[PDB]
């Protein structure tokens, strides 16, 4: 029987170039291609893309941001393509020697390239933060998008900035670089004993496993009803169909309990919020109140000894 | 601050993880709130209201504003069915299954079952209808994919019920919702496109046999559709699944009925 | 030199002024942290080590 | 104790087994065959549990350990005390989620939507029976099995990563990893959409859809649509899970030495092996 | 012209104003980089 | 200089003294921060070793 | 959509306040560098 | 100076009332805490040193 | 200071109570965990040596 | 050399001029960093080691 | 005309680009004689 | 040869364009950087060999 | 249409042409400079 | 259709010419730059 997972069929016709209402239709650009390659699975239309002031700002930050780091590996390489090839997941931009502290005065070779490169990601992410209020609010939707955008810039602040501010030194932060930042998560851990032991490492872990587990559970429910066209959830909070009585039902039967058709979309949220929320929360704690946290443990009932 | 405890082994550590535990429990109960704005107060079987309606309070009304001056919606509030319900209950105490009196799929209950909607065409963004036929629909045209127009539909008894004469389309998602099928006796009804399987051939319909057909309800007006309407045709179809099992020729199907 | 004005009727004058605004100020803030990489030029070192503050 | 809308949609029918014999409700829940099923194992488990507490002598909740048996037992019993506690709850375990998963079908055709909510459960069963069944199985003891306690299978995580020097060296986890933070931002994403949607500025109307794909091709200059952002997020978070359990099924398995070495095939390649410079050589 | 729509006296006066600016700002530049050459030359 | 009045005619003032107050408020605290770094203009450091607070 | 008058007006309050902010920055930048020169 | 009062033609009070209470307070615990980092001016132990407390 | 009472046309008196509720708690915890942190000031163990308790 | 105006006739002037702007830049940046990556015409440390600033 | 450019504007688009390009080209050349005659790359 | 034109007929000379503008550049990179890696036709290390600039 | 294909080509092959001649001469005088056979 | 399979034609020969020079650069022969060094004495 049909699924529902891809489309049977493709229709086309004239591009949407979007609601108008407090917005600047000079700054939005012109509508792209059709793709059939994504008209499968979504739509297929590309673009109009909005590019204001904080969108000028927040693409030359972080292609400078880029293109530093790319230049970092270039000179890593002796600037040979084919050794740029065969080591581009192994460069790094590592931060400064702890021999520097937190001090601007290290070397652009060992230290000054990092905090060149690291300036210009914090302003690339906090205009892109900017850009995301400033576009929920010129359509006058609620900011829900730039809240939840916050909290993934909580934990990113602290991996990257509070944290070593409070540690003293430039060096706690992360490299840039696939397997260094992977090398520098597994030493973070190995120096401050488990990290399974951070009780807010646990919870984050918790939510991590929550969120799969609801989105899950929600995409399930709205294929699963959208034969009742479900999918349309405004509609159902508008107006309630049965698709919204028959997932609920589902639910109510199942677990107990059940959701709203707008209700769940909190659930979501915060599901998917507390995961950098708590994170943030361990990270910072780690190493500036606990140095080892499987002793922490062991003197808080966790573990067995 | 590194070590520094306030009493016992309390520390910043476990100050935070006591804080959070605090700030959990008043979330579930703020997320459950918001969840009961739907469906309460609790009924009996019969319809008075329950002894036991829950240790979760009902939160206090809200108001959405409708677009297009369709008017406000106040929830929680005074819900009632809006219809009458074909059903009998099975056994005097509460929790038994209630068995339809006449024909499921007519008296609406069950699987078939549906909501009394608003009687008025969905509206996107513009004002304009949000579901379409596509050739009413201006520079709308099939992209990809096997074409369903002109193919027989074939009902869940492998027996033809008719021929597809057109598509409706989602106008700002351009994406397609409805099949409208042409019977035998020349007037054509609706499917919706997750009820179907476009082959090769034929469009097969798993869900209604031939004869049932013709029972799917109509549309008022040829170019647009009400929500009630498309609730009306939905649940149809869709209870089609349970309520049309014996008619339903399927291999699989039968071997089990013959194990039984 | 004298018709570059004509640049005005190609690009409106918002964008472009936002565009430089953000521009300089990144330019200016690369190149002074470049300035205080190197141990010399480093004003704030080597004030430190002419009035010897370490 | 009904809903104010669940009295049409309670009728006979849409069970696999057992006729109308267990086609009641126990207050809001639904019971079914399965359901009876469900209750037994659970209940089993859960006093299981209580009882190897009991012996390990300790109250404490995150203490509380049912450990596998020893390697060497093999993949043969073991005494209740020393490794058959373990085997019970577990076989109490399989049997509560699959039978969870087979009640959930009954309750989707009774209600007649589709059924990609027990499919999709079974990911995650299949990946649960990858750690305790497939694997140990395929290794040759239960010892390889993790601990049902809630710091202790914390232990057996941190042991078999460790096992095989930095676990981040592994591709099917690579993998996994950046789909199950793929689907945190997604689902994000969505609810603060939806919300933001239907909660929009104070004063002012509830927005539309188009509303929410105008808001999405202007921050990035692509929108999915609802249908496409539902459909991903069920892909995604059940990619991820398979992606995990495939990196499992690999590991000790087929693969036994560090995984970085692994890596060390694209760097060997025969057109840059031997040039020097760079990180490698 | 008709691409943001200035005419040719709008153009002209703001090219003279943002001429005026510029030259005001590379004064101070090479007032600042007379200085620090002075004080530590790099060449 | 007279003429820059006229930017007033290109920019609304309400964008750009919001931008002007984020940015010279994020130029402060770099700035000190960026004193607070080294061991020397480490105003709290140099105080303390001043009067022999250690 | 301002006038030419509301510019003036409006640059002049705008460069005054300006101009007393720079004062301001003047004189705490002539006690430091009193208090601790950087050259 | 006068002319200030013309920032509130600019901007609603309700948003930057509120901007200004959340910046002054986070201000306020900022510089409480890195006055209470540096082992001077930590009164809670300058206070423990002076009156032979341990 | 006499006009302050306007502060009250421009926030609901709920949700500011509510907040100064939440806020003043919150603080007088903070206060009271840092005080018991600190060895002095720790009137737990200050009055246990002061009557030997231990 | 002299019909090359009618690339004029292919190419929007705003995004050529977008593309023109951005790639002259990145390579200003590449070729100066790669000039001061190699120990000579480090024009910082060939002026540190002629003046004896270390 | 896929940008709608007639042959007049054309020209003197590209009369003004050219102006420009060749005065960045000046300037260019002159940096790169200062710098060969301080210090040579050949 | 002569035929050639009537790929115009084939492609959009925008996409053309654009493709063949990067992929000149990325090549002209490529190649450079293939030159820079050899201690031979290094030009800057032939230079500062050839002048003992280190 | 042929026309504008045919003018497009041309200038498009002039440009090449142009492009190759400039490339011709650096290569010699690398060669000369520094011959790579 | 010409388009898709032209786009993919050009990248594929563009990548093959690239791993087939690398490949003879790889190797201690056939890098004519190391051999040309060699040849006329540059190291
Ligand atoms: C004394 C004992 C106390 C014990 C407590 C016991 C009980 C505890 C549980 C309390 C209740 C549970 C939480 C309620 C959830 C829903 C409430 C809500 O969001 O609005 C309801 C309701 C509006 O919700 P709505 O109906 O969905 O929107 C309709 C609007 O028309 C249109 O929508 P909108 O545009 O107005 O936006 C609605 C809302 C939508 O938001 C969401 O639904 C998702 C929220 C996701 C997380 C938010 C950001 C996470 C921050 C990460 C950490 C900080 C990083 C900052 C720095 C980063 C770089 C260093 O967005 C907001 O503005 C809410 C504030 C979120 C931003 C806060 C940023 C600073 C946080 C600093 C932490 C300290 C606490 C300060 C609290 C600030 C309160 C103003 O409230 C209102 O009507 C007024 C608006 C403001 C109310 C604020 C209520 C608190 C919300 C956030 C609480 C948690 C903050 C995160 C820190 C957590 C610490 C552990
Ligand atoms: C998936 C790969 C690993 C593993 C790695 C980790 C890591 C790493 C961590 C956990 C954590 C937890 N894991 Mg484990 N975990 C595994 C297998 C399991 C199984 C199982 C049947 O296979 C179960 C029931 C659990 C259960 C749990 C919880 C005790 C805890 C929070 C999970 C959570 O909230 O998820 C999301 C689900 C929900 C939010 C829904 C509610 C789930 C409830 C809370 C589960 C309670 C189970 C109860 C104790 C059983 C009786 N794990 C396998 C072996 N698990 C975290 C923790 O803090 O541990 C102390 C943690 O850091
Ligand atoms: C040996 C290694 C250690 C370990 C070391 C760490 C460390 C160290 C940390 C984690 C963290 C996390 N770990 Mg752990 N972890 C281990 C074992 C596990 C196991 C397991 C089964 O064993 C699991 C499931 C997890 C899971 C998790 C996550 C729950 C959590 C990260 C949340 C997140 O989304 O972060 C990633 C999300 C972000 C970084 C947000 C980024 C937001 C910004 C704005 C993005 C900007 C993008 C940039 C501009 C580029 C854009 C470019 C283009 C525009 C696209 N860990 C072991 C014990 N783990 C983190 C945490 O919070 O711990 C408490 C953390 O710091
Ligand atoms: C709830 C926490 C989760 C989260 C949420 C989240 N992220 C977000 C948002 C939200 C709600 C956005 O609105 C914002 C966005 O626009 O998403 C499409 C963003 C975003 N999350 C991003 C990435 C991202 N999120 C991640 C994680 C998470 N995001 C968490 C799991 C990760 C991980 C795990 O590493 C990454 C890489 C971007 C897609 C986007 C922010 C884009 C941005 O900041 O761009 C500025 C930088 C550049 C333009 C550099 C470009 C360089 C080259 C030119 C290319
Ligand atoms: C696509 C895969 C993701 C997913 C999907 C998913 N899970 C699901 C569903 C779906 C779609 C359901 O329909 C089903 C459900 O009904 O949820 C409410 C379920 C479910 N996902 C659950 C949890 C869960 N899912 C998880 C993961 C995920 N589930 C994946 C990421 C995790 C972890 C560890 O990541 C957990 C903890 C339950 C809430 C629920 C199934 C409940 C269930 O099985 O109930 C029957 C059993 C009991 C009530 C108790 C049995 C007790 C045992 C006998 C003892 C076991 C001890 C244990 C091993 C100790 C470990 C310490
Ligand atoms: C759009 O739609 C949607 C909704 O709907 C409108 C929804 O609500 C939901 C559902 C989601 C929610 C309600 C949000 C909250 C859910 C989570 C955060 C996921 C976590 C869920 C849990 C941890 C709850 C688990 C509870 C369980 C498993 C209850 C267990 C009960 C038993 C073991 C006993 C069952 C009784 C039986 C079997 C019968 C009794 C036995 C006899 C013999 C008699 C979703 C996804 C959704 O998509
Ligand atoms: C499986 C165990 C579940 C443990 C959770 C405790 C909640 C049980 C309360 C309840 O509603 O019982 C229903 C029954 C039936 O009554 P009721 O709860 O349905 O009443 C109507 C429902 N309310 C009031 C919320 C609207 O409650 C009782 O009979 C006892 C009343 C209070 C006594 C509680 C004793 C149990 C405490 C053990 C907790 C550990
Ligand atoms: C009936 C005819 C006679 C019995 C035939 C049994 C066929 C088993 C297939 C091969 C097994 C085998 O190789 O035996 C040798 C092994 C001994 O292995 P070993 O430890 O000596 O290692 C070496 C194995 N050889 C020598 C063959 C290479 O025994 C087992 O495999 C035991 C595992 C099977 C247990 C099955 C339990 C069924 C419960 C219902 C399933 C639900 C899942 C619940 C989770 C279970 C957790 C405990
Ligand atoms: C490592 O070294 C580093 C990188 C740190 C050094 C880097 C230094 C460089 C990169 C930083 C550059 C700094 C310069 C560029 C910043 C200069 C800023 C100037 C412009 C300050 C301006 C201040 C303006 C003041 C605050 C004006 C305030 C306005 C008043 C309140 C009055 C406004 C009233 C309005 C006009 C009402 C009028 C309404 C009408 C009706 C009349
Ligand atoms: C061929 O193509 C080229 C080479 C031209 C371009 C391609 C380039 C490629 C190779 C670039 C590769 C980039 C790498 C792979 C990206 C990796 C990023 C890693 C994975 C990010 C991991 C962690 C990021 C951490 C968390 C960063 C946090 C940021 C901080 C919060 C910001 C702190 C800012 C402070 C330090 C600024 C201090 C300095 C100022 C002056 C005060
Ligand atoms: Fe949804």
């Amino acid at each position: 029987e049909y699924q529902n997972i891809f489309s049977q069929v493709q229709v086309r016709g004239p591009a949407d170039l979007g609601m108008t209402e407090d917005v600047n239709l000079a700054n939005r650009s012109g509508v792209g291609p059709f793709s059939t390659l994504l008209g499968w699975f979504g739509n297929a239309q590309l673009g109009p893309i909005y590019l204001g002031s904080l969108g000028v700002l927040s693409l030359f930050s972080g292609l400078m941001w880029f293109f530093t780091i790319g230049i970092w590996f270039w000179y890593q390489a002796g600037w040979n393509p084919a050794v740029f090839l065969r080591d581009l997941f192994f460069f790094s931009l590592e931060p400064p020697a702890p021999e520097y502290g937190l001090s601007f005065a290290a070397p652009l070779k060992e230290g000054g390239l990092w905090l060149i490169a690291s300036f210009f990601m914090f302003v690339a992410v906090w205009s892109w933060w900017g850009r995301t209020y400033l576009r929920a609010q010129a359509l006058g939707m609620g900011k829900h998008t730039a809240w939840a955008f916050l909290s993934a810039i909580w934990l990113w602040m602290v991996l990257g900035f509070i944290r070593p501010i409070l540690m003293g030194s430039w060096s706690e932060a992360v490299p840039y670089g696939i397997f260094s930042h992977l090398d520098w998560t597994n030493n973070f851990s190995l120096v401050h004993g488990n990290l399974f032991y951070n009780p807010f490492h646990g919870l984050s872990i918790a939510f991590l496993y929550g969120s799969a587990l609801l989105f899950a559970m929600h995409g399930a429910t709205i294929l699963a009803v959208s034969r009742f066209g479900g999918e349309r959830e405004l509609e159902q909070i508008a107006d309630r169909g049965t698709a919204a009585e028959r997932a609920a039902l589902f639910w109510r039967w199942t677990m107990g309990f059940n959701a709203t058709m707008e209700g769940i979309h909190r659930w979501a949220i915060w599901m998917a919020v507390l995961v950098t929320l708590t994170g943030g929360i361990g990270i910072l704690l780690s190493g500036t109140v606990v140095d080892n946290w499987y002793v922490w443990g062991q003197n808080h009932g966790m573990a067995p000894l | 601050m590194v070590g520094v405890t306030a009493f016992g082994n309390f520390d910043l550590a476990s100050l935070a993880i006591y804080s959070f535990w605090i700030f959990l429990a008043g979330l579930i109960y703020y997320l459950q709130t918001e969840n009961m704005r739907e469906g309460y107060p609790l009924e009996n079987e019969d319809g008075t209201p329950a002894a036991n309606q829950g240790p979760f309070p009902l939160p206090k009304p809200k108001t959405f504003i409708l677009p297009h001056g369709r008017g406000t919606l106040t929830v929680p509030g005074p819900e009632s069915e809006d219809r009458p319900i074909a059903l009998a209950r099975t056994a005097v105490s509460e929790g038994f299954p209630h068995a339809p009196t006449g024909d499921p799929m007519k008296d609406g209950v069950g699987p078939a079952s549906w909501v009394a909607r608003r009687d008025l065409p969905e509206l996107d963004g513009h004002g304009h209808n949000k579901i379409k036929p596509m050739k009413a629909a201006a520079g709308f045209h099939v992209s990809a994919g096997k074409n369903p127009i002109g193919l027989p539909v074939r009902g869940c008894d492998l027996e033809i019920a008719g021929k597809v004469v057109d598509i409706w389309v989602d106008i700002p998602e351009q994406m397609a919702r409805f099949l409208e099928v042409e019977l035998k006796d020349g007037s054509t009804r609706l499917l919706p496109m997750q009820m179907v399987k476009v082959q090769s051939n034929r469009v097969h319909v798993n869900a209604l046999s031939s004869d049932l057909f013709a029972g799917i309800p109509t549309i008022k007006s040829p170019t647009e559709v009400t929500l009630l309407e498309e609730d009306k045709i939905c649940g149809y179809v869709a209870g089609g699944l349970m309520y049309a099992a014996p008619k339903r020729k399927s291999v699989v199907a039968a071997m089990l009925a013959e194990y039984a | 030199m004298s018709k570059f004005y004509k640049i005005w009727m190609i690009f409106d004058p918002r964008r472009v002024f936002v565009a430089q605004g953000v521009f300089l100020f990144l330019l200016a803030v690369m190149i002074h942290l470049i300035l205080l990489s190197t141990p010399s030029y480093n004003w704030l070192e080597i004030s430190a080590a002419k009035y010897n503050r370490v | 104790a009904l809903l104010s809308f669940e009295r049409k949609y309670r009728v006979p029918g849409g069970t696999l087994v057992g006729g109308n014999l267990f086609d009641f409700w126990v207050g809001p829940f639904y019971v079914g065959f399965f359901g009876v099923a469900t209750f037994f194992f659970a209940a089993l488990g859960i006093i299981l549990i209580a009882w190897s507490a009991v012996l390990q002598g300790t109250w404490n909740p995150q203490l509380i350990s049912v450990y596998p048996p020893a390697l060497e037992y093999g993949l043969g019993g073991a005494p209740l005390a020393k490794g058959g506690l373990w085997q019970i709850i577990t076989i109490c375990a399989t049997g509560a989620f699959v039978s969870w998963a087979l009640r959930e079908v009954e309750i989707c055709r009774k209600l007649g939507i589709g059924y990609h909510i027990p499919f999709a459960f079974a990911f995650a069963i299949l990946a649960y029976l990858t750690l305790v069944l497939f694997r140990p199985v395929m290794m040759g003891a239960w010892g390889y099995a993790f601990p049902y306690g809630i710091w202790t299978h914390l232990d057996w995580v941190s042991n078999t990563g460790y096992t095989y020097g930095n676990f981040h060296y592994n591709p099917a986890h690579m993998i996994a990893i950046s789909f199950f933070f793929t689907n945190a931002l997604a689902l994000a994403l969505h609810g603060a959409l939806v919300l933001s949607a239907a909660n929009p500025e104070k004063g002012k109307e509830m927005r539309t859809p188009d509303h929410e794909d105008t808001f999405f091709r202007d921050l990035v200059g692509y929108s999915i649509g609802t249908l496409g952002i539902h459909r991903l997020g069920l892909l995604l978070s059940l990619s991820a899970v398979f992606f995990s359990a495939l990196c499992m099924i690999i590991t000790g398995t087929i693969w036994f030495d560090q995984w970085v070495d692994w890596w060390q095939w694209w760097v060997k390649l025969p057109w840059w092996a031997n040039i020097p410079g760079g990180i490698n050589g | 012209l008709g691409y943001t729509g200035l005419t040719d006296e709008q153009a002209q006066e703001l090219h003279s104003v943002y001429m005026s600016g510029l030259w005001l700002f590379s004064a101070v530049a090479i007032v600042a980089h007379l200085a620090v050459y002075i004080w530590r030359p790099w060449f």
